[PDB]
């Protein structure tokens, strides 16, 4: 409320920018997309052009288009101390985020690429994430094996006596009026 | 009197609610 | 009279259409030709401002509305002559022939306001139903499309007591050219045993030409069980057909499988179509319509064949054809799939399930907007 | 277009691949096409008369 | 504003009141951003170290009023205690008071239904009704004072 | 005949009060737009005298700026003064005609006061002072709430609506709607608004589904006359299909009168129907300064997401199998790593679920299930029809409910 | 307090007999046709 109806009132603050891409970036890492671009939409050109600004939606950009390296790399680009906390939690949300996808994209993942995704300095260092976050993951001959769902990505592969009864929903509700 | 008129008005209205029980019988009778 | 009106119409239409028939010189002289003669005063002042200056045109004019006046007013001196010994009623019955002068020289309104004058005087339909024809060709001209569907059921309401195949065969003609002129190549097709069975006017004096045009809606609307209903039409093409080497060869190149000479007299019928009038509307969507026949024809006859065996047999440029099928795969037809680092080209077979829901959810889609719109308007 | 039947490019497989069944859907889907045009001429027609 | 609302988080009891008074005169206004903070507002209603709960419970029943919320509202309007004036000619007060007198009358209509459950009316709900019918008698409006003593069912006060 | 026809719209006015007809009042308030575009001061001074004695405070004070007939009159000279661009004599004109409605305890005022609120504000946007009227207009709804005055109930909502997303209170434009209630269809054009109103705001907090409805709700009762306003439920109801994943169909684009209007969002969509982003940049950058016309380019940048997926849906379906490197390529991504991207932009279209396919990242080749013969349309076709069919049968009903036979 | 207090039901309760007297005639409506 400072930062919006006094603005007429107030010598512009310094500390704005930063502030204002800090929260963005915490967005980012709540997953609070809708959010984030409200916010950018109260932004105006100038703020954005700012490098903390700028930051924020050059991360939101790989973090969409999935460049995740990017992420990280950028993790050494940061400009401002403050930051390196919401890039450290946004980088953990990454990881997650790099396993969802993993655990719908390969039925069975090697090691060495389930590394190099995940960009783990060691071998242990994978094999800690798998036991803590995922222990549903089991390491075969050293491949990631990804327990895929019985019944998911393909089509028309749901239960029979629900959807059927659906119909049953749908029949008795219409005609009683009748 | 100024009173009068909200009780009055009341009882009226009171009076019309059974209205609906009314009609809803003859629209089964009927 | 409305019998050379098609001289009329398609030259200037040609000299319109086409971005002007490339330099727009020998369609200004013939029209004028033939405007500034037969007494055309009023379809063409724009067409003179579409045209150059012709500055003196002034005297052109008074020549012209004199004998327009020359002949309105031997009406004039003929409507108290026919009415002092009436025979059935002379004045209207004499310009009931002078009001399609009229129709050509004038505008429609002195035709619309004449033709339901002499409606209500003939008591047989045989004068009746040739001024209905005399309001669809004026419907074509000024393109009323929605006085058109008044008067054809007008019309098709005379022909049922009597025959009438002249005035029936006729007018299937009527209704061919207007299912071809907008986007409805299906009754096109249906004119086509019209075609084969009707004759030569004015507009169409070339037989072997109204043949041509009955074979290029033929190609779409039916199938190769059809297309041998259009080898019995091709046996009518050895009578008509046969006069032409170019038409003969494209339509039979996709009988013979002929497929890489298909394309060579396809790139020379879609230039035609564009210079043609009333093809030029939609000869965009003639060709497309077209490559996806003689593409699905040759994939269905195999469960997979490389895609680089194309190339050499079907049309030259291998990446040509990548970009086409991945661009008609991706808009819902041409049922297959094509692979791309084994350099393969794979089909399916689909039910006519799922293809034939997805036309029902558009039309239920379409009515309930009609009717919902049409609720909220109504009752406030 | 005669009985199914369509080899593969050179590894013998046709393709002929259909079932008969005769829809309501197609038909239905046309008569309630028909039946909202008609109800649109009829709407259109009696807005004009309101007017008036 | 979020800027008063963030005055609510700070361990200054009396600053966070100041804060909350300030939304009050704001809550015609800004009602629909304090509606999300409610459960702050209802914290420092129950905290028994607060001084001035009253105010308190007076902003949080302005929000339910303009949420439309007229239970709600009552019941932190009867927590407000002498905050709540029925001289002010405010439509918030008007229509508090006439629910105020309805709940009161169905709850004195029920418990002469149920000879066996005193239902506990609230003692600031009959409060409110007393000096709301003290006012009509000092207005010379007895006639609507015998209306509602006759809905209220007390004797007392149509006697008087 | 200008002084004519304010006399009998004067008179008209007379008559519908003293008949307590709102129908009345509404041909009357038609008529005044009407004789708008001839309104003279010589005129209207003449009107405000024969109706207005000569002496009257109210007279006074808007002869000064140059119950129902005394508030009537500062409709027209309101009006006029913005159409004479005094803007400023109209805001005082407006909080001084306003100012006699507090004191006016009169029903047949609503429709007289309903238009003002519409006219009062009016002049605050011109004068830039939207936000001073928070304080002033939202207690007036209040009284309008307070004396179940329906038609100001819904009026002044709306521009309530209107005055936060103005400033962009859209976290408080919600706050809104969660909390008014649902007054009758009593305005055609005003509930449209309230329709599309929520149909602006659901299209900005991401809930398309109900924000096509509403989108389409207003657009269903848009008036053919108001075609902007059509135009503006038909601008935010090509966002939200392109934000739906739903191309508008091209029909909508030759409407007659409207097309001017649409021809930025019609290209926009080709792009996307086309799946290129690059287009997409030269027709979004040509268009941008359009764009923050409508205010609308916040949704603008969400659709390149769907535009990555739009060319997804065209590479997936009509390519069986291409590697990750010809998948940006295709895509023309300006990435200095397109190799990963790409194979990201998969993952997260596999994770989406867009398309029936699977990655080898192993070879780096991309495998798109078998996309065209597969199984049933059923359970999901199954299931979206009964959802249309049930509207019908409520629907028809709703016919049927409204069926005096 | 008695303008604020007790008079305020007079315009409430006549908001609510005014829609009951109509959907009342409306059914009432319905009924004597089919009674006819």
């Amino acid at each position: 409320p400072y930062y919006t109806d006094a603005r007429g009132r107030i010598p512009q603050s310094t500390q704005e920018y930063p502030i204002l891409g800090l929260n963005l970036l915490r967005l980012l890492v709540q997953n609070r997309i809708a959010e984030f671009h409200t916010e950018l939409e109260l932004l105006s050109s100038t703020a954005l052009e700012n490098p903390c600004i700028k930051h924020a939606v050059e991360l939101e950009q790989s973090f969409m288009e999935g460049a995740y390296n990017r992420v990280l790399s950028a993790r050494q680009t940061v400009p401002h101390e403050t930051y390196v906390h919401f890039m450290d939690l946004l980088a953990k949300t990454v990881r997650d985020e790099i396993a969802g996808c993993s655990e719908k994209a390969y039925d069975t993942l090697s090691v060495n690429d389930a590394r190099q995704l995940l960009l783990f300095s060691s071998d242990k260092d994978l094999l800690e994430y798998i036991k803590e976050e995922h222990p549903e993951w089991e390491i075969k001959d050293g491949c990631v094996v990804f327990q895929k769902s019985k019944d998911s990505a393909t089509c028309k592969e749901i239960p029979s006596l629900l959807l059927i009864n659906q119909t049953l929903s749908y029949a008795r509700e219409l005609e009683r009026i009748v | 009197d100024l009173y009068g008129r909200l009780k009055s008005l009341e009882r009226q209205i009171e009076f019309k609610g059974i209205q609906e029980e009314y009609v809803k019988d003859e629209l089964k009778n009927l | 009279s409305q019998n050379e009106h098609l001289k009329l119409a398609n030259k200037i239409f040609h000299l319109t259409h086409p971005d002007v028939e490339d330099i727009e010189k020998v369609s200004l002289k013939e029209e004028v030709l033939s405007a500034i003669k037969s007494d055309f005063m009023v379809s063409l002042y724009e067409t003179l401002a579409g045209n150059g200056v012709l500055e003196l045109d002034q005297a052109l004019l008074d020549s012209m509305r004199q004998s327009i006046e020359d002949e309105l007013k031997k009406l004039d001196e003929k409507i108290a002559d026919a009415e002092e010994n009436l025979g059935e009623s002379e004045v209207r019955e004499a310009h009931l022939a002078k009001s399609l002068f009229y129709i050509r020289i004038g505008d429609k309104d002195k035709a619309l306001e004449q033709l339901k004058v002499t409606e209500t005087k003939t008591v047989a339909v045989g004068q009746k139903m040739d001024l209905v024809f005399f309001t669809l060709q004026v419907g074509l001209f000024d393109m009323d499309f929605d006085l058109i569907s008044r008067s054809i059921d007008k019309a098709k309401n005379l022909f049922e007591e009597g025959g009438d195949w002249e005035r029936k065969n006729r007018l299937k003609v009527y209704e061919g050219l207007y299912c071809m002129s907008t986007r409805d190549f299906k009754k096109a097709a249906s004119l086509f045993l019209d075609s084969i069975s009707t004759f030569t006017t004015y507009e169409l004096f070339p037989y072997d030409t109204f043949i041509f045009y009955t074979v290029l809606t033929s190609i779409i609307s039916l199938d190769r069980v059809s297309l041998k209903q259009k080898v019995v039409d091709a046996p009518e093409i050895l009578t008509v057909i046969g006069k032409i080497p170019y038409l003969s060869e494209f339509l039979n190149s996709l009988y013979d499988c002929q497929y890489k000479s298909f394309f060579s007299a396809f790139a020379g019928l879609t230039e035609q179509i564009k210079f043609d009038r009333y093809l030029h509307r939609h000869f965009r969507y003639y060709m497309r319509e077209v490559r996806t026949v003689v593409y699905s024809q040759f994939l269905e006859s195999y469960k997979s064949v490389t895609i680089e065996a194309m190339a050499k047999a079907f049309g030259v440029t291998v990446e040509f054809i990548d970009l086409e099928l991945s661009r008609f795969i991706a808009a819902g037809k041409l049922h297959c799939k094509i692979d791309k680092v084994v350099g393969v080209l794979e089909t399916n077979r689909p039910d006519a399930k799922n293809a034939l829901y997805q036309a029902t959810i558009k039309q239920g889609d379409f009515l309930l907007n009609r009717i919902q719109k049409l609720s909220r308007v109504i009752d406030l | 277009k005669k009985f199914a039947g369509t080899l593969d490019q050179g590894a013998g497989c046709l393709i002929i691949f259909d079932d008969h069944k005769t829809e309501d859907i197609y038909e239905a889907t046309l008569d309630t096409i028909s039946n909202v045009a008609k109800v649109v001429d009829s709407l259109f027609v009696r807005s004009a008369k309101i007017m008036a | 504003a979020g800027g008063m609302l963030a005055m609510l988080s700070e361990h200054s009891t009396s600053l966070k009141l100041h804060a909350l008074s300030n939304l009050n005169v704001y809550a015609q206004f800004l009602w629909p951003e304090i509606s999300t903070s409610i459960p702050l507002l209802e914290s420092l209603y129950e905290d028994e170290e607060f001084s001035q709960r009253p105010l308190a419970a007076l902003v949080v029943s302005k929000v339910f009023y303009f949420l439309g919320e007229l239970n709600d509202s009552l019941a932190y309007a009867l927590g407000a205690g002498s905050l709540f004036d029925v001289s002010e000619d405010s439509d918030y007060v008007r229509t508090l008071l006439d629910k105020a007198i309805d709940e009161y009358a169905s709850l004195r209509n029920k418990s002469a239904e149920s000879k066996e459950e005193a239902v506990n009316i609230d003692p600031r709900l009959e409060a409110i009704v007393e000096r709301m019918l003290e006012k009509c008698i000092l207005d010379g409006r007895y006639q609507q004072a015998m209306g509602m003593a006759i809905e209220c069912r007390r004797l007392d006060k149509l006697e008087e | 005949p200008t002084l004519k026809h304010l006399k009998e719209i004067a008179s008209l006015l007379e008559t519908g009060s003293y008949t307590k007809e709102a129908r009345r009042i509404s041909r009357a308030i038609r008529l005044t737009f009407a004789v708008r575009r001839k309104l003279t001061a010589r005129v209207l001074h003449f009107f405000l005298d024969y109706a207005l004695t000569p002496g009257s405070e109210a007279h006074g004070k808007i002869s000064a700026f140059l119950p129902e007939l005394e508030i009537f009159c500062y409709l027209i000279v309101l009006l006029f003064l913005i159409d004479q661009k005094l803007h400023n004599e109209a805001k005082a004109c407006a909080s001084a005609s306003i100012a006699r409605l507090k004191s006016l305890k009169r029903r047949v005022a609503d429709v007289l006061a309903s238009k003002l609120y519409s006219f009062y504000s009016l002049s605050y946007e011109l004068t830039g002072d939207l936000a001073e009227i928070r304080g002033e207009l939202l207690t007036l709804h209040r009284l309008t709430t307070l004396h179940h005055d329906e038609l100001g109930q819904e009026t002044l909502l709306n521009l309530l609506l209107r005055n936060y997303l103005h400033y962009n209170l859209y976290d408080q434009a919600e706050k809104l709607r969660s909390k008014a209630p649902s007054f009758g269809a009593h305005s055609n054009q005003q509930h449209c608004r309230h329709l599309f109103y929520v149909g602006k705001i659901q299209t900005i907090q991401l809930e398309y589904t109900d924000a096509k409805e509403s989108l389409l709700q207003a657009a269903r009762k848009a008036p053919i006359a108001a075609r902007g306003f059509r135009i503006q439920c038909n601008k935010w109801a090509v966002i939200v299909r392109l934000l739906l994943g739903e191309i508008p169909e091209r029909t909508m684009f030759m409407q007659k009168g409207m097309e001017k209007a649409l021809r930025p969002y019609f290209e926009l969509t080709n792009a996307v129907r086309i799946g290129d982003l690059e287009l997409f940049r030269g027709v979004t950058e040509k268009f941008s300064s359009t764009f923050d016309k409508d205010r609308t380019h916040n949704l603008i940048v969400r659709l390149r997401h769907n535009v990555i997926r739009t060319g997804l849906r065209n590479i997936s379906i009509s390519y069986s199998r291409i590697s990750l490197s010809d998948v940006a390529k295709k895509l023309r991504l300006d990435s200095p790593n397109p190799v990963a991207d790409a194979e990201s932009i998969v993952a997260k279209a596999i994770r989406d679920g867009a398309i029936d396919a699977t990655l080898d990242h192993g070879n780096g080749w991309m495998l798109s299930k078998e996309t065209g013969d597969i199984y049933s349309t059923t359970e999901p076709q199954s299931a979206f029809d009964s959802r249309i069919a049930f509207c019908l049968n409520m629907h028809n009903e709703a016919v049927r409910a409204l069926r005096y036979p | 307090g008695l303008r604020q207090y007790y008079l305020q039901h007079i315009h409430e309760l006549q908001l609510r007999v005014r829609n009951k007297n109509h959907n009342l005639q409306r059914l009432e409506a319905q009924r004597n046709d089919l009674n006819s």
